[PDB]
């Protein structure tokens, strides 16, 4: 009961997905072969949420891997945990998208997509009651953004009543990796606005800050960064996988955190986060976790929560904890930091608690905030788009893939509207 | 510059023979043109209830039409000036509203029979326009679309299937691939629309044999130019828009069909979106402190209607209710919505 379907689109998305799978298999006591070697019966009770049971006491991720390039697939298959995936669930093209949203959405991606659709239909049929979909990808390139968006549109058309979740790695302001990133982000964000029910805005710059400042990590690799994201992902759906004292799944979270249809862009966070040295000089207690989570410098989106207000915040706690203590701490934070919370939604905080902690830790926390500061992310992007579009820079490539200028105009308008709406509700 | 103007009227249907045969009591009384009272049929057994007298539930309107009102009377005393606004180069919008089964389609649009005010709207439009045509050539174009599960059906020409909305240079809204018929008479547009009704998604629900599952949106464009076609012209394209709002639904207790539950939710959501858009437009028109974005984005209905709703336009909400206590709850909710559509405490 309550099966989730996982989709990974483009290189980054795939990489994050791999990490996610690795963590979750470890959590549920699943080895690199698909066999259960755990101790606790609780690890297998709700195994069906993320895994299909294959013949001969093995488990396989309900995961679809998508890319316009084959190399990524190979890299995944050769990775630790690569062999756990169903071979028929790898759907790859041969060409690539060349950082072009149009190639991913209209051309190469279009050709690819039917196969993916066929796979995912089968995966849906297999599951007794699919609660919904989780897509991991980025907005800045061509595949994850254009192809991903296309896929999402198709999915929603066939499953309009199911929950649609995306973990979207967004382009940061300073660390600009590509030149057409503004275009790709703009086009994809628009589509996300209409077709996702909740969107987790993850930002590389913020991750780097976390790694450098909070973990004090000498050399971050993408794997390390990805780990953080994976942890966050695991946090959200802990209530579907384990028992607890107060239980909240994907739907319950959405209903409590989304007051208006369009405002479904979250700034996620995780706690605790310490170095090796600073491990000894700390208190493993709920007050400390709470303190950590609400800090601006612990957000995985490059936005200052102190530049806006929290519309709603959901906190998900894992480990053996006193409910009273949890409640006290959340009330204290809202009373003390009154100015950071919208005053016309009393009790801006939703709490959920799962008894099963993550491995290595006795207590852990996951944060989901709907903050009006997310407007900053959109605004910058809009500005950059304007700067490009005013001089029609790089437009020709997109137009060569069948895209028309008017779409760009529309998307930009839409994003502007969204920004305005956030501002006004602040 | 939101200068939004919306009149709110309501038509009380005459109590039907079926309602009389079923013992219906008269919950609806009209005290004035400006107001209607719905007599909530409480048993009043408690002293508190007898003291409060909650039975007298008042709602605020510009013109409440009683049980004897006809299609011609609704036209003459409500949309008549909206037609004029279009003739004069402005946009205007009419919204039919009520619980499904309320008779919205027949009062406003018709379906071969019961011409509705839509016939009357076009009948005067074309008489005035044909006269004006002597100096200013007119092209009265007509489209008819279906807004269903946020997708748009071309009703006049179903071969375009389900369409999206796009922003124009100068950001008005166009439905892609919609058929536009240039007409000269009400007979042409009325038959065109009634034929188009054949392509609407409708189902035999418990509350209504013909319950619309969608918002039927008429877009009649009164395009004009001085007949001196070789001269530069500041032409007009006033749009006379009429919306058959999907009926409100709370029949999901028995409508357990997957699609009816989907449609129901989308209908109610978009009816509420319209409500929120209206509240915002009214607040801005009033000049309140609520300076913000009008949430036209909340539905395809409102995104499209933005072009008339946010400007120097005349709009009208025409609700449909019943005097019978047997449907008190539907009349109550219908009146409540309409009251909130107006947002004026004159009653
Ligand atoms: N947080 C992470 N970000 C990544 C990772 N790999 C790439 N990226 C970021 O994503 C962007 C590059 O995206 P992709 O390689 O996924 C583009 P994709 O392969 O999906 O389509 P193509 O345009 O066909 O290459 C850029 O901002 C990178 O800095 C990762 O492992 N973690
Ligand atoms: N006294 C007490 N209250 C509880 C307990 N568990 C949850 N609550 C309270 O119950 C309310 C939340 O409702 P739940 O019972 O968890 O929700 P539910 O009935 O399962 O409804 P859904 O999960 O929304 O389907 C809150 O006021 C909690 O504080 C408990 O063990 N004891
Ligand atoms: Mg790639
Ligand atoms: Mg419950």
């Amino acid at each position: 009961m309550r099966e989730i379907v996982h989709i990974q689109a483009g290189q980054c998305g795939n990489q994050i997905g791999a990490k996610f799978w690795e963590v979750i298999s470890d959590e549920h006591g699943i080895d690199p072969t698909g066999s259960y070697h755990g101790d606790s019966d609780l690890q297998l009770e709700r195994i069906n949420v993320y895994y299909n049971e294959a013949a001969g006491n093995k488990y396989v991720p309900r995961a679809i891997l998508v890319d316009l390039e084959p190399g990524t697939m190979d890299s995944v298959r050769s990775g630790p945990f690569g062999q756990i995936f169903r071979p028929d669930n790898f759907v790859f093209g041969q060409s690539g998208a060349g950082n072009n949203w149009a190639k991913g959405h209209y051309t190469e991606g279009a050709e690819l997509v039917d196969s993916v659709l066929d796979v995912v239909r089968k995966e849906s049929e297999s599951c007794d009651c699919l609660q919904g979909f989780q897509l991991t990808h980025s907005l800045g390139g061509g595949t994850g953004s254009g192809m991903g968006t296309l896929l999402i549109s198709k999915i929603r058309e066939e499953y309009p009543d199911r929950i649609m979740n995306t973990f979207s790695v967004v382009p940061s302001p300073k660390v600009s990796d590509t030149v057409v990133e503004p275009y790709n982000a703009t086009l994809s964000v628009h589509q996300l606005v209409e077709n996702t029910d909740e969107t987790y805005c993850i930002d590389n710059e913020a991750l780097y800050d976390i790694c450098f400042r909070t973990l004090k990590l000498t050399t971050p690799t993408y794997g390390d960064l990805n780990h953080l994201v994976s942890a966050t992902m695991s946090g959200v759906t802990t209530c579907l996988r384990f028992p607890g004292q107060l239980n909240a799944d994907l739907r319950k979270l959405a209903v409590n955190m989304v007051p208006f249809p369009r405002l479904h862009f979250f700034m996620p966070g995780f706690a605790p986060l310490t170095s090796r040295g600073s491990q000894q000089y700390r208190a493993l207690t709920v007050p400390e976790l709470t303190q950590q989570m609400f800090d601006a410098k612990n957000m995985m989106a490059a936005c200052d929560p102190r530049h806006g207000r929290y519309l709603t915040v959901a906190a998900v706690f894992r480990g053996r904890m006193s409910m009273k203590e949890v409640d006290e701490q959340m009330l204290n934070v809202q009373n003390k930091n009154s100015s950071y919370f919208v005053e016309w939604i009393p009790n801006n905080v939703k709490t959920a608690v799962c008894d099963i902690p993550p491995r290595g830790l006795k207590m852990s926390a996951t944060f989901i905030g709907n903050s009006t500061a997310i407007q900053e992310l959109f605004k910058r992007i809009s500005e950059q788009f304007t700067a490009m579009f005013r001089r029609k820079a790089f437009l020709h490539w997109y137009t060569g893939e069948g895209m028309d200028e008017m779409e760009f105009t529309e998307a930009e308008s839409n994003m502007n509207d969204l920004v305005s709406e956030y501002q006004q509700y602040q | 510059d939101i200068t939004y103007n919306m009149n709110v009227v309501i038509r009380c249907r005459p109590m039907s023979i079926s309602e009389k045969n079923d013992g219906a009591k008269n919950v609806i009384k009209i005290l004035e043109n400006k107001m209607v009272v719905l007599l909530d049929p409480s048993d009043n057994s408690d002293n508190v209830l007898r003291q409060n007298r909650s039975r007298e539930k008042k709602y605020v309107f510009d013109y409440v039409f009683d049980e004897n009102s006809s299609q011609e009377d609704v036209y003459n005393n409500s949309v008549k000036c909206l037609i004029d606004a279009v003739i004069k180069g402005y946009n205007s919008t009419v919204f039919a509203y009520g619980a499904t089964g309320a008779g919205k389609t027949h009062t406003i649009i018709g379906y071969k029979n019961e011409p509705g005010i839509m016939m009357m709207i076009l009948k005067d439009l074309f008489e005035r326009i044909k006269m004006l045509q002597i100096m200013n050539e007119y092209k009265v174009k007509c489209s008819f679309i279906e807004i269903y599960n946020e997708n748009i059906c071309d009703l006049l020409n179903p071969s375009n299937e389900y369409l999206d909305v796009r922003e124009d240079p100068i950001k008005g809204v166009t439905v892609s691939n919609i058929f536009e018929v240039c007409t000269t008479s009400v007979e042409e547009i009325m038959e065109l629309i009634h034929t188009g009704n054949r392509n609407r998604t409708q189902e035999p629900t418990d509350a209504n044999k013909t319950s619309s599952r969608s918002h039927g949106v008429l877009q009649v464009i009164v395009e004009e130019t001085e007949k001196g076609q070789g001269v530069y012209q500041q032409t007009k394209r006033g749009k006379l828009c009429v919306i058959d709002l999907a009926g409100s639904e709370r029949a999901s207790q028995t409508n357990n069909k997957g699609m009816r539950m989907l449609e129901g939710a989308n209908i109610n959501r978009s009816l509420l979106a319209l409500g929120n858009v209206i509240n915002a437009l009214v607040l801005r028109s009033k000049g309140n402190s609520k300076s913000n974005f009008i949430p036209f984005r909340d539905s395809k209905l409102t995104r499209l209607l933005k072009d008339s709703l946010g400007g120097n336009c005349k709009t009208v909400m025409i609700a449909n209710i019943s005097p019978s206590h047997l449907s008190y709850e539907d009349t109550h909710n219908t009146l409540k919505y309409a009251n909130r559509a107006k947002n004026i405490k004159n009653v």
